[PDB]
């Protein structure tokens, strides 16, 4: 998977 | 080559770890243990470093964490939390009291990235599949982990799953056959699970949200339908089947109006894993193999475990030789390569 994931 | 330690206080509780680890801050306590958040300087990473409380001040608490930690030093699979270190501060078993293990420390759980932003059919695709990746290799070894949800799955910025927390919203993700205790469950009771986290990840509703056992096992056999003779015939307890037998009869929902706008094959495999007897289930092998997974399926990158020898459970044994199995535990653990 490429893009980043959003982390909080 | 024991490492040098040095002791300290946080909270009310004191923390003896080799010198590789730096800047404990606690995280928390409860029942597992204290759990620190730290810095290890021989991998880099950033670690969890858990005190185990109390764990040899019973027959059944030696024996429950010798059992966690046969299981721990097991799990070898990238789909699967794995034990970095375990150690103690004794020099001997005449001196063991305190057992501290080391795992990879988790940035985010499947909710908190469902909080910042909205996942993609790809995304859950991926999801699921590693999360039936692990669940091959965990069953290949009779294992069962019997609590799966999204808070025991950990996902980093590459969307890259693990499975935490293995068994001894607490309900919603738990099969019917064990929320009211129908039978010796087998391993599909996670399949269960997994149906459950992936329709939440599709709507974005929990599936089966109940309250109370009852009105949760309602809401269950409103999609999947009542029972019929074939199940009622391998429940063990007579009340249970007197129970089912006086409800209303109630035939399986179509899941293509349950689901609207879904993917048709994550539909299909939905069907595949809430089924409600769990003999006619979908596997997690089979489930990998299913048309969903067709981007990421690669039956020579899906292992399966050693086997697992669990005949310890059916021992019947001393506190101090559970503590003492259990150092022998901790002295043979090799760390893994890197």
């Amino acid at each position: 998977r490429n893009p980043g994931l959003k982390i909080p | 080559e024991r490492p040098t330690f040095y002791r300290q206080e946080l909270n009310k509780t004191i923390w003896e770890v080799p010198e590789r680890y730096q800047n404990l801050s606690p995280v928390g306590s409860g029942a597992y243990g204290s759990v620190c958040a730290a810095f290890d300087t021989k991998t880099g990473l950033r670690v969890a470093v858990r005190k185990l409380s109390r764990p040899f001040q019973s027959i059944i608490h030696a024996k429950r964490t010798y059992r966690e930690l046969r299981l721990l030093k097991h799990m070898k699979h990238e789909n699967v939390i794995g034990l970095l270190d375990v150690f103690t501060p004794a020099r001997s078993l005449e001196e063991f009291n305190d057992v501290y293990l080391v795992t990879h420390l988790m940035g985010a759980d499947l909710n908190n990235i469902v909080k910042c932003q909205k996942l993609t059919d790809d995304h859950v695709q991926f999801l699921i599949y590693q999360i039936l990746r692990g669940l091959k290799y965990i069953h290949s070894a009779d294992i069962i982990h019997r609590d799966l949800k999204p808070s025991n799955l950990a996902v980093n910025e590459d969307c890259e799953l693990k499975i935490l927390d293995f068994g001894l919203a607490t309900r919603w993700y738990r099969a019917p056959e064990i929320m009211l205790n129908w039978m010796h469950y087998n391993q599909t009771v996670d399949i269960w699970s997994v149906g459950c986290i992936m329709a939440e990840l599709l709507t974005g509703r929990t599936l089966f949200p109940g309250t109370d056992h009852i009105d949760q096992l309602k809401l269950i056999l409103r999609l999947v339908g009542t029972p019929g003779a074939e199940l009622l015939k391998k429940i063990s307890s007579e009340s249970a089947r007197n129970y089912i037998q006086s409800l209303t009869q109630m035939p399986k929902m179509n899941f293509a109006n349950v689901f609207i706008g879904a993917n048709p094959l994550a539909v299909d495999l939905l069907e595949k894993m809430l089924v409600l007897d769990s003999d006619k289930r979908i596997t997690a092998a089979q489930a990998l193999a299913h048309a969903y997974f067709a981007q990421y399926h690669d039956p020579d990158d899906e292992p399966v475990a050693d086997p697992y020898d669990q005949s310890f459970e059916s021992r019947d044994l001393l506190i101090d030789e559970w503590k003492s199995l259990t150092y022998d535990e901790v002295i043979s653990f090799v760390p893994p390569p890197l």
